[PDB]
C-alpha cells in the first residue's frame, strides 16, 4: 500500500512537472548532455506510461 | 485528431526501432537507457501490459494512440491520487507535514530528487505549522 501510494504520487507529478519546460524535473537526464526537442518528446511518452502503471497497481493495493 | 497523429507517429517511429509496426519490452528497454535509466524486464513488461489491449505482448500503433489520448486528469485519477495522499495522512486532517512529505517522495517508491521535492513544496503553500494541505496539490496537478 505504501510503496503504490508513493509511486503514484511521484509518477503524477513527474507527469505534472514534465508539462514545465524550466521544471528542475529536466535536469536529472544526465546521460544526455543537451536536452533536445526529441529527447522531452520521448521522455514524455514514458512517464505518461509509468504513471499509468502506478495508477493500476495503486487500484489493486487500494 | 489532425496534425497530433503525425507527431504521435513521429513519437511511435522512436520506439519502434526494427520498423515492424510493433514496440517491444527490448525496443522500449532501448529508448530508456538511452536516457540513462535501468529498467527491470519486470517493469518493462508492465508498461507494455498497461498499453497492449490485445494481449500479444507488443504495442501496434493503434493501442500506442488510446494511450496517448487517455485522459490524465479525470475524475477518477483525482480521487486515486488522493487516496493515495491519504494513505500518508493517518488522522484523516487534510494536510502532511512538509517533512513527512519530503521523506516520502525522496526516499519511497520512485525516489525523486531534492531539487524535484523542492520544486513540490515551493508550489505546496505551507501553514504556519509546517503543513501541506495535499487536496491543493490534487486539485493542481488535475487542473
Ligand atoms: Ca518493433
Ligand atoms: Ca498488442
Amino acid at each position: 500500500q505504501i510503496p503504490a501510494a508513493a509511486s503514484l504520487i511521484q509518477t503524477a507529478w513527474r507527469c505534472y512537472a514534465a508539462e514545465n519546460p524550466d521544471s528542475s524535473t529536466w535536469k536529472i537526464y544526465i546521460r544526455i548532455s543537451q536536452l533536445r526537442e526529441h529527447h522531452r518528446a520521448t521522455i514524455k511518452v514514458i512517464r505518461r506510461m509509468q504513471y499509468f502503471v502506478a495508477k493500476k497497481k495503486f487500484q489493486q493495493a487500494r | 485528431t489532425e496534425e497530433q497523429i503525425a507527431e504521435f507517429k513521429e513519437a511511435f517511429s522512436l520506439f519502434d526501432k526494427d520498423g515492424d509496426g510493433t514496440i517491444t519490452t527490448k525496443e522500449l528497454g532501448t529508448v530508456m537507457r538511452s536516457l540513462g535509466q535501468n529498467p527491470t524486464e519486470a517493469e518493462l513488461q508492465d508498461m507494455i501490459n498497461e498499453v497492449d489491449a490485445d494481449g500479444n505482448g507488443t504495442i501496434d500503433f493503434p493501442e500506442f494512440l488510446t494511450m496517448m489520448a487517455r485522459k490524465m486528469k479525470d475524475t477518477d485519477s483525482e480521487e486515486e491520487i488522493r487516496e493515495a495522499f491519504r494513505v500518508f495522512d493517518k488522522d484523516g486532517n487534510g494536510y502532511i507535514s512538509a517533512a513527512e512529505l519530503r521523506h516520502v517522495m525522496t526516499n519511497l517508491g520512485e525516489k525523486l530528487t531534492d531539487e524535484e521535492v523542492d520544486e513540490m513544496i515551493r508550489e505546496a503553500d505551507i501553514d504556519g505549522h509546517g503543513q501541506v494541505n495535499y487536496e491543493e496539490f490534487v486539485q493542481m496537478m488535475t487542473a
